[PDB]
């Protein structure tokens, strides 16, 4: 079983450099070359550079020259992408992915998350969208929570801890102008639950390490 | 040097109809044509190799074509599980990516609005959210309206991944104001769908 494990997500500002990492395991690492695949939020894939683990030696796209360094350490079967001189446009999830000899990538690492912005990490505000008349349409009503102004992704929300699946719609988050996120939580329910059962939003922002829990109530 | 296009960008495709994307590059005997699939959160997936190889345990709805520059993905009967951004890879150069969605029934969006919590409100700022609830198609126009005052470009959008269940999607519209522009007046979405006949308004007073 092939596997590729990337290290884990990281926060870095302008200017700084990130390094991460690519551990392989069942197959030959120095058999293959590793590649570098970048993914901004949103956006397309783009290539980075390769590095032979047998050699060290590496080629680099010429968007990276200059910035970047692959390395690997053919003892623990780890390559590393360190990227310098960060910009927030270098904010993407970074891949690892081993070519094959039909010089496709069969196997990707997980990905990694890399922010790079001058905002500090900070847990979200959640605030109840409450039910009433005016978000009730043919005996179902709308409720939800706005997650406000958090950094950087991600965030999870659930409903009565995960108990409340159905007409859950968790929104992608939008980066405002401050350079932080926001997004909304919503579910639709009967009306006649209303007076009844209790809603409750489960938001988890990991990052922060904020965990809220928000009783969104009618009228 | 070598530019990878792909065709469509986006493409909607009934449940169990044939869904084709195309991949033209900028140009042994192998054509070296990789296609990927991508879900939201997880890396690229192969599914062919030297342009029409399919990876062991792809489906076999997944079929690739195509020689020398112009390559062709094609998913016969498309599954809700098929739902996602599929990418061509020549070398070192990746296609745009071409988004594809269940195709289905117009289904006009249930409108919904909240206004900004008082907890908000204390904190100095007031958003007010429209919802707009398992619609299709994807496309929607909401309107703000504050005191009658059509409103431009000082709300948010965001649309969730289609639903795998009833392939709809829904839509928030986040209008965000300073508490003191909230207090200075007294708020409507008006939105626009296919499915509706005529716009609906969900509106509030402050207070």
């Amino acid at each position: 079983q092939v596997q590729l494990v990337q290290s884990g997500a990281e926060v870095k500002k302008p200017g700084a450099s990130v390094k991460v990492s690519c551990k392989a395991s069942g197959y030959t690492f120095t058999g293959y070359y590793m590649h570098w695949v970048r993914q901004a939020p949103g956006q397309g894939l783009e290539w980075m550079g390769w590095i032979n683990p047998n050699s060290g030696g590496t080629n680099y796209a010429q968007k990276f020259q200059g910035r970047v360094t692959m390395t690997r350490d053919t003892s623990i079967s780890t390559a590393y992408m360190e990227l310098s001189r960060l910009r927030s446009d270098d904010t993407a999830v970074y891949y690892c992915a081993k070519i094959s000899g039909s010089y496709s990538f069969d196997y990707w690492g997980q990905g990694t998350l890399v922010t790079v912005s001058s905002a500090s990490t900070k847990g979200p505000s959640v605030f109840p969208l409450a039910p009433s008349s005016k978000s009730t349409s043919g005996g179902t009503a709308a409720l939800g929570c706005l997650v406000k102004d958090y950094f950087p992704e991600p965030v999870t929300v659930s409903w009565n801890s995960g108990a409340l699946t159905s007409g859950v719609h968790t929104f992608p988050a939008v980066l405002q102008s401050s350079g932080l996120y926001s997004l909304s939580s919503v579910v639709t329910v009967p009306s006649s639950s209303l007076g009844t059962q209790t809603y409750i939003c489960n938001v988890n922002h990991k990052p922060s390490n904020t965990k809220v829990d928000k009783k969104v109530e009618p009228k | 040097d070598i530019v990878m296009t792909q065709s469509p960008d986006s493409l909607a495709v009934s449940l169990g109809e044939r869904a084709t994307i195309n991949c033209k590059s900028s140009q042994n005997n192998k054509n070296y044509l990789a296609w990927y699939q991508q879900k939201p959160g997880q890396p690229p997936k192969l599914l062919i190799y030297w342009a029409s190889t399919r990876e062991s345990g792809v489906p076999d709805r997944f079929s690739g074509s195509g020689s020398g520059t112009d390559f062709t993905l094609t998913i016969s009967s498309l599954q809700a599980e098929d739902v996602a951004v599929y990418y061509c890879q020549q070398y070192y150069s990746f296609g745009g990516g071409t988004k594809v969605e269940i195709k289905r029934t117009v289904a006009a969006p249930s409108v919904f609005i909240f206004p900004p919590s008082d907890e908000q409100l204390k904190s100095g700022t007031a958003s007010v959210v429209c919802l707009l609830n398992n619609f299709y198609p994807r496309e929607a126009k909401v309107q703000w309206k504050v005191d009658n005052a059509l409103q431009s470009g000082n709300s948010q959008e965001s649309v969730t991944e289609q639903d795998s269940k009833d392939s709809t999607y829904s839509l928030s519209s986040t209008l965000t104001l300073s508490k003191a522009d909230y207090e200075k007046h007294k708020y409507a979405c008006e939105v626009t769908h296919q499915g509706l006949r005529s716009p609906v308004t969900k509106s509030f007073n402050r207070g």
